[PDB]
């Protein structure tokens, strides 16, 4: 993985910094190699053990990059990310209104 | 044109109405502001203070100010320094008086009432 | 026998009456309109 | 309230509030008109030999009568003792000088009454109807009551 | 075409689209605007804790007292137009009773308190978020939506009262608490057709008589009844959603 930033170190950056999957990959190198640099040797104040299995499932999803078939199914299934977060938007709005009305109907009261 | 005609009847030159309201908004609000301050300062007879009176005057107040504003606005295309000086200066004594009431009622808080 | 009690009581801390809140919600909304017309007004003397 | 304490005035319920004020000098509670000009006749922590504070006006300069601490010269020369320190009573309040605190919104104050009868404490009895009363005419008080 | 002196009409035209190019078509308006009304939600996330409370409560007076005059200067920014225009609207007509109704709580003694203060306030935070566009385009079909789904809802509740008479029969004195009273039995059954966790009924109506009884017939009349109700509610629901959106791609 060390090799693989080193190769992405390069001036391809130029292009990794406005596409999708390279900007993607990198992020995922970099969110790799700083919490295991901070993990195997600590020596730190860290709180407890919960990112290992979630640093082995990043690398899984590093080995799942490949595979252009599935890349052309990102990018066929790509130009959604607008509706979805715009529908999340629109829950999230709904999820506040009734938070609100759910506690002033219920826990105001406090009985 | 005929001014004589213009200012006699069925109508009024463009402008020039809300330039006189607030004119006299200011005579009647000079009025009130100095019995105020002579009420606060030496006679001392709060119960004869506008303390009863004090929102609809403050609504007086900041409409005074859109209709300043709005005649200025209003007047501004005639394309004459007079009329933009006389309407520029009346806004500023307008939003100074503003100013100076807002800060005369905010020190005047403890003598109304107390909720 | 006269069965009585006193006692006092000090509060303190009032946010403050509605003259208050009046005056700060008039001088707000007076501010963003003497700057929206004065915007209104250098804008439109500019492009005279 | 431990009594070093209230010697001392410096209470904080671990949270940054003082539990205990001491009184201005000449200090009067105020009337219905304003807050500032006070029209109660009854003086607390009094002391003649001190400026009146907010005593303009001509009604609050008609007003307001020396009881305890009288021409008598000042606060250290009327008497006062223990008893007249922590009496909550009307007349005993020239030498009142510290009193409790609170926020402004106080809700659902106890008021609790217990009865002394020469053996144990008990509690207000339903046949012990009670009138609540205040000395200094304020009208923002209400009670709840069952 | 050569406009060589302007007419009074002309110059009020002019102050109209003036007042219409600023703060309807400028962004920074609109962009301080929603950055107020993202803080004072900040403000509503921060409630909910006295804790907070005892420091914010004159803050939270002071910036309620300035949203408030500041929407009521934008509606008397919209009236200033005309009063026939904003009265003949499909969203202003809400915004004024939206302020209207927040006006009069606030400056009027009203026991509308807490529960009308902050759902009017997250509406307003609504409405004023529909503006920008990424988001307008979507509100605007779920409301396309609502007339061919107002139908489906009418059908689904006729269906749902035409076999609650077949439910009422074997409804009432017995297997009660939930079956009895005549809407509790239809919200239950409602209940039963969203389809989540009705194993507490069945096993309410168990045990008739430990073998068939009634527990074989009623049982599955009213489980083929629910899956099929179900399932065609669903289908309904997300046929009207794919007609309307087919209406919005065309
Ligand atoms: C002094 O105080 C006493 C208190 O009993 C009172 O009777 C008397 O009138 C007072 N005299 C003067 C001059 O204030
Ligand atoms: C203390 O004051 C009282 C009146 O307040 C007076 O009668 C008494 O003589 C005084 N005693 C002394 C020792 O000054
Ligand atoms: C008074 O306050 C006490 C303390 O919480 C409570 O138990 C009681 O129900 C209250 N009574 C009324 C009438 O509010």
């Amino acid at each position: 993985y060390v090799c693989e930033f080193l190769m992405k170190v390069y001036v391809d950056p130029i292009t990794y910094w406005k596409d999708g999957y390279n900007i993607l990959d990198v992020i995922i190198l970099i969110i790799l190699t700083i919490p295991y640099l901070l993990r195997k040797i600590k020596g730190n104040h860290s709180a407890y053990l919960h990112f290992a299995d979630g640093i082995q499932s990043l690398r899984i999803l590093k080995l799942i990059s490949y595979s252009r078939g599935i890349r052309t199914l990102i990018i066929a299934v790509g130009e959604t990310v607008y509706t979805v977060a715009s529908v999340l938007t629109l829950l999230f709005l709904l999820m506040f209104v009734f938070a609100i009305l759910g506690f002033c109907l219920f826990g105001v009261t406090d009985r | 044109m005929r001014w004589r005609d213009r200012i006699a009847v069925l109508c009024f030159p463009p402008g020039l109405m809300l330039t006189v309201a607030a004119l006299i908004l200011f005579f009647i609000h000079m009025g009130v502001f100095a019995s105020d301050v002579h009420n606060f300062c030496v006679i001392h007879n709060y119960d004869h203070m506008s303390f009863r009176y004090t929102v609809v005057l403050i609504f007086s107040q900041v409409i005074s100010i859109g209709w300043a504003a709005m005649g200025s606005l209003y007047a501004e295309m005639t394309g004459d320094k007079f009329l933009r000086c006389f309407a520029l200066t009346i806004l500023i004594l307008n939003g100074a008086m503003f100013f100076n009431r807002l800060c005369l009622e905010f020190l005047a808080i403890n003598y109304r009432e107390e909720r | 026998c006269e069965l009585s009690e006193e006692f006092q009581i000090y509060v303190d801390e009032v946010p403050l009456p509605f003259p208050g809140h009046a005056l700060i919600a008039v001088a707000t909304s007076v501010v963003l309109g003497v700057l929206i017309f004065i915007a209104f007004v250098f804008q439109l003397r500019n492009i005279h | 309230i431990p009594p070093e304490d209230w010697i001392s005035g410096v209470h904080k319920d671990s949270q940054g509030f003082n539990m205990i004020k001491t009184l201005p000098i000449n200090y009067r509670p105020p009337s219905h008109m304003g807050i500032s000009i006070p029209l109660t006749d009854n003086f607390y922590h009094a002391d003649p030999s001190k400026p009146i504070p907010r005593n303009q006006f001509h009604k609050s300069k008609e007003t307001g009568k020396y009881k305890q601490c009288a021409n008598v010269t000042s606060r250290a020369m009327c008497n006062c003792s223990e008893h007249q320190k922590f009496s909550h009573a009307v007349a005993f309040s020239d030498c009142k000088e510290k009193v409790h605190r609170f926020k402004f919104p106080v809700t659902q104050y106890p008021v609790v009454l217990e009865i002394f009868n020469e053996r144990d404490k008990i509690s207000a009895e339903p046949p012990y109807l009670v009138t609540m009363t205040e000395v200094n005419m304020r009208k923002n008080w209400q009670l709840k009551h069952n | 075409d050569v406009m060589e002196k302007k007419d009074a009409w002309d110059v009020q035209e002019f102050i109209t689209q003036m007042y219409i190019k600023q703060l309807l078509r400028h962004p920074a308006f609109q962009l301080l605007l929603a950055f107020l009304l993202l803080s004072n939600a900040i403000t509503i996330a921060l409630r909910t804790n006295s804790y907070l409370g005892q420091k914010h409560y004159e803050l939270f007076s002071t910036i309620d007292d300035i949203v408030l005059t500041i929407l009521i200067c934008e509606v008397l920014l919209g009236w200033l137009n005309g009063f026939w225009i904003f009265w003949k609207d499909g969203w202003n007509i809400l915004n004024f009773a939206i302020v209207f109704i927040l006006f009069m709580g606030f400056f009027i003694k009203q026991l509308d308190m807490v529960a009308i203060t902050y759902p009017l306030r997250v509406l307003r935070l609504v409405h004023v978020c529909m503006a920008v566009e990424p988001l307008a385009r979507i509100i605007k079909v779920i409301l396309q939506s609502m007339p061919d789904l107002a139908n489906v809802m009418a059908l689904i509740l006729f269906f749902m009262l035409v076999f609650s008479v077949f439910g009422v029969t074997l409804f009432g004195a017995f297997v009660p608490k939930h079956f009895q009273n005549m809407g509790v039995a239809l919200y239950t059954l409602f209940i039963c057709i969203t389809q989540d966790g009705w194993l507490d009924i069945y096993t309410d109506f168990q045990m008739d008589e430990r073998e068939y009884a009634m527990e074989v017939g009623g049982a599955i009349y009213f489980a083929v009844f629910i899956t099929l109700g179900a399932f065609i509610g669903l289908n309904l629901f997300v046929v009207v959603v794919t007609t309307n959106l087919e209406q919005m791609m065309k």
